[PDB]
């Protein structure tokens, strides 16, 4: 679709992923997450979420585990996919991100999350307050 | 007025304290009195000088104090200010309204449609400078915009004006405060005085400070001059000037985006 | 707005209705009507709706007066003697007065037998249970009273210690231990009632309404809970009101939600404090909405029509706000078209279309004038909340119906209305739609009118402005870009969003009598300056020394002491 290859060069990508491995000491952190999102395609999305994503899903660090914003960009990525339809995406987004997110890590991802949550996925609300209750 | 008269070849045991009690209590009212003495000795050169506010009682204490007896010697209190062609301009005063203000920092908006917020209006009048409050009047379909600095102001009007806000032109003026409003309107309403007050200043110099200059959000600050050391923060204090400046206002404006391509703010 | 004109306008007719000496229906009726505006415009204390409720009960108005009594005890709970007064009154009533004796005071017992002040209260209830021969309910009456920290309550306990003469100590260790209990929570509450009493006094200043000492009291009850804070609390709040503060109605919500207390009374405090505080406070009608969103979990009939008259009662007073808007059409789309993952995929399609119809019509409705009274959306959209409408309404036809020929005909179709051509969401929401495609001419195309013809403010606009210098440059190449640059207007993607950031208005491409020559040492302060046509400043003096040089052209000479102001602020603002 005549997409040029833009922060994931050879070049450029081990520079962005020498960055966000300090994770405390280098500022900037969301920034690159919110604009290494801004492919919109079937195959780019699938290269990002494959890189960074399942990356910091495999190694679990604690700084972008805590922070929602790390996730509200991740769903961004998958929710604005313009080969997709609606009803596979929204199951992908509910059945397997919500479930994989830690209960007690949620104090700092549930502002961040619950504003998405009211933005895009209004019937679903009630489903992450219950997964997210006060009681087991 | 302040009428100067200089006082000669005093006596060198002749203080600031004794020229004071010599000069003022003495049918006039000198307002000060400064003895010119050496710049590192600390002796008395024998010179001082004089100044009152009425130039009738100062000219009454030259005239009586011509060769009295002051520490021993003559006083010689001769008045020293008051055909050439080099003389320096005088003026007059625009009797201080509230456009002929220099320190008059705050915008009368007006020309709007009852419909904008206050939010939204603090968010036209944002990246131009720093601000303290937004606050408008209700029915009057007008406004004001107080900024901190003068060329803030400068900048918001030669931006702004002509900028339809709501498919309305907008009237880009001067004008006072609200307290100072409501004592023209009571100064007003019996035809008094009417009389306004000036802005207050800055207390100048200001070194830390670089006009036109907004932050929104430990500080290990060098106080480097090429950078910024200290801010106005946004509602109201000083800020610390730090580092992560630009990241923190770049977060801040993509939540914005993020939160304005939603609905949860139109500002 | 001026209570004390009002309140000298009711003292001079009811003068006037005691000096006529007669009847006066007329204005008697003009008094009443002149009440009701003074309790519909102001707070309606009991110190003053005292003498409101005498002209009533003395005008043969007691079915009026018993309905007058609810009001009085709703505008101010800490009214106790209204509540007296109401408790005096209904006695010479008919048969259902002994259901109605007991249950006027008894409502009495949960409002303000809490108070210091309730020893008549108690008394006068004991003189109630006095007619009847019940001495089981007036047994049951002391017992109630002995156990509280009340002003007379070694005297309460002589008193029903002395006058049931055949029950005085049926059982004396459990009423030794409640007397016990009553007079350790009057020597905690003493020191309170010292500092409070000590300093009430009207004095025109802050001791007069006594706000150290009353938020002193409220910390020592939110202290010493020992089961019994919900009620003493409840006093204290009242007891505080009575003497508007937005700060100590927050705290008593916040010291009921962590208390653990019902959601039916705290909804119906929070219904009482949007009743009784005035308007433009926007500062506890966000909290009740968050609070109604967490409770939406819990209950869903009653709850969301709570939330329907929340947003119709803010609608009504706020008609420029946009996130309440938001709020009601994720309230809508939440509880009235819900589709979970789990159910078939073809209704859930169908309900999204079925909801993305009727926003469609829904607009197309409120475009062309017509309204429904059946349904709510036709009434709650508003011009200002407009453009949020069509933005949700793009969202929910892109990004779940996937259609893009569809989408840019409503784009097409929505961008040369009146009301929404400047309007913030929906062009972004067109911007982000642009970026999502790959195309950069409909973006050019954008931010070139970002300063023209499309008016937004100014740190929206630079907000654009970045996130496009953001994306273009990571996004694009110089094949891309060399093509892009025209010398019609100058314009290059890179340069010109930096430029366009200080100035809304740029143009890209007779200076003597334009509108910044004349203000350019000064702004606000217009003035024609004299200057020189035939100016040589620019000229060498090796060109000068070639000709004779002319005579100086002068113009604006006759206005070097006059200048003119455009005197907006007094011709507009004080002179109107």
């Amino acid at each position: 679709d005549s997409q040029s290859n833009g922060l994931l060069n050879k070049e450029l990508f081990d520079k962005v992923w020498k960055r966000l491995s300090c994770k405390e000491k280098k500022s900037g952190q969301e920034i690159l997450l919110n604009n290494l999102v801004q492919f919109y395609s079937k195959d780019t999305v699938e290269f990002v979420e494959k890189n960074i994503f399942q990356k910091i899903i495999e190694f679990g660090w604690e700084y972008y585990l805590q922070n929602g914003m790390f996730w509200n960009c991740y769903c961004r990525l998958i929710y604005f996919d313009t080969s997709r339809s609606y009803l596979d995406k929204r199951q992908y987004i509910v059945r397997k991100i919500w479930p994989q997110i830690d209960k007690k890590f949620a104090q700092s991802v549930l502002p961040s999350l619950t504003e998405f949550c009211e933005s895009y996925f209004p019937e679903e609300m009630d489903t992450l307050e219950e997964m997210f209750t006060e009681e087991p | 007025n302040n009428c100067s008269i200089f006082v000669g070849d005093l006596a060198p045991n002749v203080t600031e304290s004794q020229l004071f009690e010599l000069f003022i209590n003495r049918y006039a009212s000198t307002s000060h009195a400064k003895i010119v003495h050496d710049q590192v000795t600390g002796m008395s050169k024998g010179y001082g000088f004089v100044k009152f506010t009425n130039s009738d009682e100062q000219q009454l204490a030259l005239s009586e104090m011509q060769g009295v007896f002051l520490n021993g010697r003559a006083i010689k209190v001769g008045p020293t200010s008051g055909m050439s062609q080099f003389i320096y301009p005088v003026q007059q005063q625009p009797s201080l309204n509230h456009f002929t203000d220099p320190n008059n920092t705050t915008v009368f908006i007006g020309g709007l449609s009852s419909l904008v917020t206050e939010d939204e209006l603090r968010a036209y009048f944002q990246p131009f400078g720093t601000i303290v409050y937004v606050k408008i009047p209700v029915g009057k379909c007008c406004g004001f915009v107080q900024y901190v600095d003068r060329l803030s102001a400068e900048a918001a009007i030669a931006g702004m004006q002509g900028f339809p806000i709501a498919n309305s032109r907008v009237r880009l003026s001067w004008g006072r405060s609200a307290k100072q409003t409501a004592l023209l309107q009571q100064a007003m309403l019996s035809n008094s005085l009417q009389v306004q007050q000036q802005q207050p200043g800055l207390q100048q110099p200001n070194y830390g400070y670089i006009p036109s200059s907004t932050c929104e959000a430990n500080v290990s600050s060098t106080m480097l001059p090429g950078c910024q050391i200290l801010n106005y923060s946004n509602p109201q204090q000083v800020i610390m000037q730090g580092s992560e400046a630009v990241v923190n206002s770049t977060n801040a404006m993509l939540n914005r985006l993020e939160q304005g391509s939603n609905g949860f703010m139109f500002a | 707005a001026l209570r004390g004109l009002d309140t000298q306008f009711l003292q001079d007719n009811t003068a006037l209705v005691q000096a006529y000496r007669g009847l006066d229906w007329s204005d008697i009726s003009s008094l009443t009507q002149m009440v009701d505006v003074i309790e519909q415009t102001v707070v309606k204390y009991g110190n003053p709706n005292d003498s409101i409720k005498l002209a009533l009960e003395t005008i043969l108005w007691q079915i009026l007066r018993k309905y007058p009594l609810l009001f009085g005890f709703w505008k101010r709970f800490a009214t106790i003697e209204y509540q007296l007064f109401g408790l005096k009154k209904s006695i010479a009533v008919l048969a259902t007065s002994v259901k109605w004796f007991p249950t006027s005071l008894e409502l009495w017992c949960d409002y303000l037998n809490v108070l210091c002040v309730n020893n008549p209260n108690e008394t006068d209830f004991i003189r109630n249970n006095f007619e009847i021969a019940k001495d089981l309910i007036g047994k049951q009456f002391l017992s109630h009273p002995f156990w509280d920290k009340f002003i007379e309550f070694e005297v309460g306990q002589k008193n029903w210690h002395n006058v049931q003469r055949i029950y005085e100590y049926i059982i004396e260790v459990p009423l030794h231990q409640y007397a016990r209990f009553f007079t350790s929570y009057k020597k905690f509450l003493n020191e309170k009632n010292l500092k409070t009493t000590r300093n009430i006094d009207i004095v025109l200043r802050k001791t007069q309404t006594t706000v150290n000492e009353i938020w002193q009291f409220e910390s020592k009850i939110k202290q010493p809970f020992f089961n019994l804070g919900q009620v003493l609390n409840d006093d204290l709040e009242n007891w505080s009101r009575y003497l508007y503060h937005e700060n100590t109605w927050m705290m008593y919500i916040k010291w009921l939600t962590k208390k653990n207390i019902s959601d039916e009374v705290v909804v119906d405090i929070y219904q009482k404090a949007n009743t009784f505080l005035p308007l433009d406070f926007k500062t506890l009608r966000y909290d009740f909405l968050r609070f109604l969103k967490r409770k939406y979990r819990s209950n869903n009939t009653l709850f969301n029509n709570i939330f329907n008259e929340t947003v119709s009662r803010y609608l009504k007073i706020w008609p420029n706000d946009i996130l309440l808007m938001t709020e009601y059409l994720c309230m809508l789309k939440r509880h009235s078209f819900k589709n979970s993952l789990d159910q078939s995929p073809k209704e859930i399609l169908e309900k999204q279309t079925s909801f993305t119809k009727i926003l469609e019509t829904s607009i197309t409705n409120y475009i062309n004038n017509q309204i429904d009274a059946k349904v709510h959306l036709q009434t709650l959209i508003n011009d200002k909340n407009l453009s949020i409408v069509v933005v949700e309404l793009i969202k929910t036809t892109w990004l779940v119906l996937k259609n893009n020929m569809q989408t840019r005909k409503y784009f097409n179709l929505y961008q040369k209305n009146i009301l929404i051509k400047n309007s913030v969401p929906f062009w972004l929401t067109y911007y982000k739609f642009e970026k999502s495609n790959v195309n950069f001419t409909k973006l050019n195309k954008f931010i070139r009118e970002l300063g023209v013809e499309i008016y937004l403010p100014t740190t929206v606009m630079n907000d654009i402005l970045t996130d496009y210098k953001t994306f273009y440059l990571t996004h694009s190449n110089i094949v891309t870009y060399e093509s892009s640059i025209i010398d019609s207007n100058t314009f290059d993607p890179i340069l010109y969003p930096e430029l366009k950031m200080s100035n809304p208005k740029y143009d890209p491409v007779d200076w003597h009598k334009k509108t910044e020559w004349k203000e350019a040492g000064h702004i606000g302060i217009t003035t024609e300056r004299p200057q020189i046509s035939n100016s040589i400043i620019e000229c060498n003096s090796g060109t000068l020394i070639q000709k004779p040089i002319s005579l100086p052209n002068f113009r604006n000479l006759e206005k070097i002491n006059q200048v003119k102001i455009n005197d907006l602020y007094t011709e507009e603002f004080l002179k109107e």
